[PDB]
């Protein structure tokens, strides 16, 4: 499985394996998951930008 | 379990009057005025309060393919078929700034919630983006094979995507001056992209089938299915509703954390004799959900409101 | 004619009006024997009135 | 194809790999895969192909012919295992 | 790339430096986040929606009233989607071709 | 450095014409065929042209319905920009000034 | 008694009684004129 990785490699791939094809279970509520992190991330990332 | 009663969604208002198809739309963010792009080369401006219109905007060399508001300044992005997109200043009754750089038609744009940048999807793949109120640029997008359908970014992690004519999904990290990931979920072309109010997925979609994504960090959703056609647009409303417009006339609402949609829409909005196989090229939600402007091939923008009914069904 | 027009007073430019060029400001205003003329236009369309016929 | 027809062969059969790691397309990997395993590599080809079909989706035709080639190969013992478990993936009745 | 920078052309000058925030009497971001837009345009499409309202010579001749109570035949707003003709062209090539 | 105006502003509102019908012409089928949709832009393309520039209705034998149907649709759009703009331009001819012979001789022509 | 000849009816009265409550409302005149583009009177 990781032949897939050869050439130029860093951070984002994310396929590899086929278990992405299917998603994990359904949709659920929770705060971190389904909405967003904080405000702080927003505002150092709108910083950095 | 389709829990969360999904409401049933029916119609408002119809309007009609324009010269040609109507390629985009847009609304203010205070709902004080509405503007619509069409075929007729002419930037459409239409106030929906009481149901009138708002003005007519002219200068546009082909039809306008996109427009955005801006919340900081009254300037309007204007993206066209002429392949010249400017950001039009409205407050002298006259464009801001013509930006340059696209090498073909535009066939997106967009705004950055916090930073000042202008991003386009351009039929010569390229999306561009733009560092704008100095007149400046920013960077050049490149490597979908054909071109962007669609256009979109945000002021959190590096969730910056274009939708691509060559079936994967372009990923773009613009803050290195680099992109993020290609997407190989959807088979097809995808035409349809939206941005959920949870914030937390990105949503797009594709003829063959539409693909909901889990980010930032390469993570998916779901695969949105069961509707069969050319999508020509997809709205994710705060309620929990997507309405997905197509080609050919069928709008299908969406319950989204149900995870399967929350209405097939076939409806018949065809203006007099000509018709054909028109459909609704676009839709928007609106600020609060009460109605949803419908933007048709058929020059007839027809808003969208409820019956307030108990109904609630199931399959 | 009167009762074949369909208001009780306003009278707009119907068949005959607007005569300006020339005569400026030696043309007529306006007058309710001129509303009668415009009536007696009606009365030259319905005194020839072709069933199908390409009319004034 | 065209580098299969060299008399190396190596970089062809890692370049069929190569292209398993690309896009399969549930067509040239499964048919390339039965052309590599054909070639050569018996135990090792119907063990990576038993791993991607098993990998990214079910199949039928290919499924089916993978089993009976894998059967008729050796021994049936391993093909009766992968038919229940290629059948559990897909219940039906063919 | 640290290059491709030699000569300027037209159009490139600069051009808006300075941006334009928006003002407390235009839009608000705090006062449409507390915004009763809902409510307020309920009430405004209440309203423009709630009131909406707005002889012998007669004799000689050989014929008689031939067209008459035919107005709204025509209709006076209308808006079609075939451009070949529909109200616009009709009175178009009408004037245009005679 | 493109949309010159003058005329070139029609032959890229033709060629924009055709390029997103190639993708939805790609879209139009799941499967089908490769090379067979390049073809097509060829019959949909001047059976367009022909079809809205003359009084023939261009009817293909056995044609694919759908495709036909958008190519019609956006055909007539293409009609409809050659319809508004030709009313412009004989406003632009009788009441506003008038430019040249060769653009407005044609106008006239087609109008 | 059959149509009239100049003007006779080419696919009327299709969009006007389509919808049974829509209202559809199609301003080809003027829409609001160009002295105030949705500006701020901060004269």
């Amino acid at each position: 499985d990781a032949i897939a990785r050869q050439g130029q490699s860093k951070d984002k791939v994310i396929y590899s394996k086929y278990t992405d094809l299917v998603p994990k279970e359904v949709m659920n509520a929770d705060d971190p998951d389904l909405q967003r992190p904080d405000e702080e991330a927003i505002k150092e990332i709108t910083e950095k930008t | 379990p389709k829990p969360q009663w999904h409401p049933p969604w029916k119609l408002y208002r119809v309007i009609s009057g324009h010269l040609g198809w109507v390629r985009c739309i847009a609304v203010e963010p205070g709902n004080q005025w509405f503007v619509t792009g069409s075929a007729d080369r002419t930037i459409k401006i239409w106030d929906l309060a009481s149901g009138k219109l708002k003005l007519s905007l002219t200068g546009h060399i082909s039809t306008v393919r996109g427009v955005i508001v801006s919340t900081r300044s009254p300037y309007l992005f204007s993206c066209g078929e002429d392949k010249q997109v400017k950001c039009w200043d409205l407050e002298y009754n006259k464009v801001i700034r013509h930006y340059h750089g696209h090498l073909s038609a535009v066939y997106g744009l967009d705004l950055h919630p916090t930073i000042d940048v202008l991003v386009t999807c351009s039929r010569d793949s390229t999306a561009r983006i733009w560092d704008v109120r100095t007149k400046a640029s920013v960077h050049t997008l490149s490597g979908h094979t054909n071109a962007v359908a669609t256009v979109r970014c945000q002021a959190a992690e590096p969730q910056i995507i274009t939708g691509s004519h060559d079936t994967t999904i372009r990923l773009w990290d613009l803050v290195a001056g680099k992109t993020r990931v290609t997407l190989t979920n959807h088979k097809k072309s995808v035409r349809a992209v939206v941005l959920h109010p949870r914030h937390y997925t990105f949503a797009s979609g594709s003829p063959d089938n539409i693909k909901q994504w889990k980010f930032p960090d390469g993570s998916f959703i779901q695969n949105l299915s069961g509707h069969n056609a050319i999508i020509n647009t997809l709205t994710v409303n705060s309620d929990g509703v997507l309405v997905s417009g197509a080609d050919n006339g069928t709008m299908h609402l969406w319950d989204w954390r149900t995870g399967y949609n929350f209405q097939r829409v076939h409806a018949a909005a065809v203006q007099p004799g000509s018709l054909d196989e028109s459909g609704i090229f676009a839709c928007a939600f609106d600020q609060s959900e009460s109605r949803l402007l419908t933007a048709e091939a058929d020059k007839t923008i027809k808003v969208y409101r409820e019956d307030d009914d108990t109904a609630t069904e199931e399959t | 004619y009167l009762t074949e027009h369909p208001d009780p007073n306003n009278e707009n430019i119907v068949g005959y009006n607007n005569k300006k060029c020339w005569p400026r400001d030696a043309r007529m205003r306006l007058m309710k024997h001129d509303v009668n003329l415009g009536r007696a236009v009606f009365w030259d369309i319905k005194n020839r009135l072709p069933r199908s016929v390409t009319t004034v | 194809e065209m580098e299969m027809k060299n008399r190396q062969v190596n970089h062809a059969r890692n370049i069929w790999d190569r292209a398993i790691t690309t896009l399969p397309r549930v067509n040239q990997f499964w048919y390339k895969y039965t052309y590599m395993e054909e070639m050569l590599g018996n135990v090792a080809g119907a063990r990576q192909v038993f791993e991607r079909w098993m990998e990214w989706q079910p199949e039928e035709q290919a499924w089916h012919s993978y089993i009976n080639f894998e059967l008729r190969y050796k021994e049936v013992d391993r093909a009766r295992t992968i038919y229940e478990r290629f059948v559990l993936v897909h219940p039906d009745v063919k | 790339l640290s290059q491709l920078s030699k000569q300027y052309s037209s159009r490139d000058l600069p051009s808006h430096t300075k941006i334009k925030y928006r003002q407390t009497t235009q839009d608000a971001p705090e006062e449409v986040r507390n915004r009763d837009f809902r409510r307020e345009l309920e009430e405004r499409e209440r309203a423009a929606a709630r009131e909406k309202n707005r002889r012998r010579w007669d004799d000689d001749v050989v014929f008689k009233n031939c067209a008459k109570g035919v107005d709204d035949q025509k209709k006076d707003k209308r808006f079609v989607n075939d451009t070949l003709r529909s109200e616009f062209h009709k009175k178009f090539m009408e004037k245009y071709i005679k | 450095a493109k949309t010159v105006t003058k005329q070139r502003v029609e032959s890229h509102f033709d060629l924009e014409l055709r390029a997103a019908v190639m993708h939805d012409i790609l879209d139009m089928m799941p499967e089908g065929i490769k090379q067979n949709k390049a073809r097509t832009i060829l019959q949909h393309l001047s059976e367009a042209w022909r079809c809205w520039k003359a009084n023939i209705p261009w009817k293909v034998p056995g044609l694919p319905t759908p495709i036909e149907n958008m190519i019609l649709r956006y055909v007539k759009a293409k009609a409809d920009w050659w319809t508004n703009t030709a009313h412009y331009n004989r406003e632009r001819i009788r009441r506003g000034a008038t430019v040249d012979k060769t653009v407005c001789k044609k106008n006239l022509g087609r109008l | 008694e059959v149509v009239l000849h100049e003007d006779k009816k080419y696919y009327p009265t299709a969009e006007e009684v389509y919808g049974p409550e829509v209202e559809t409302i199609v301003q080809e005149e003027d829409t609001q004129p160009l002295t105030e583009p949705i500006i701020k009177p901060v004269k």
